[PDB]
């Protein structure tokens, strides 16, 4: 999941690329742990969670 | 297949306006018509 957002140049911000995720084992705790990845407050489900 | 070049089988459509979906892996046809004649297939499905 690192070359839809970590990569060279990021989307406009006038047209923003859609990427699709599917068919893998996703862990969101390792961006939880990165200090760059300080922001996740989620709205309604548990963050850690 | 088409002689040199990339064949021009792909005129069943020729315009994609947006995409949801893909899946690409091992071709649905398993069978083979290399060994000999004498002998045809029996594919058979159902698409629920």
């Amino acid at each position: 999941f690192d070359e839809v957002f970590n990569a060279t140049r990021f989307a406009s911000v006038y047209a923003w690329n859609r990427k699709r995720i599917s068919n893998c084992v996703a862990d969101y705790s390792v961006l939880y742990n990165l200090a760059p990845f300080f922001t996740f407050k989620c709205y309604g489900v548990s963050p850690t969670k | 297949n088409n002689k040199s070049w990339m064949e021009s089988e792909f005129r069943v459509y020729s315009s994609a306006n947006n995409c949801t979906f893909e899946y690409v892996s091992q071709p649905f046809l398993m069978d083979l018509e290399g060994k000999q004649g004498n002998f045809k297939n029996l594919r058979e499905f159902v698409f629920k």
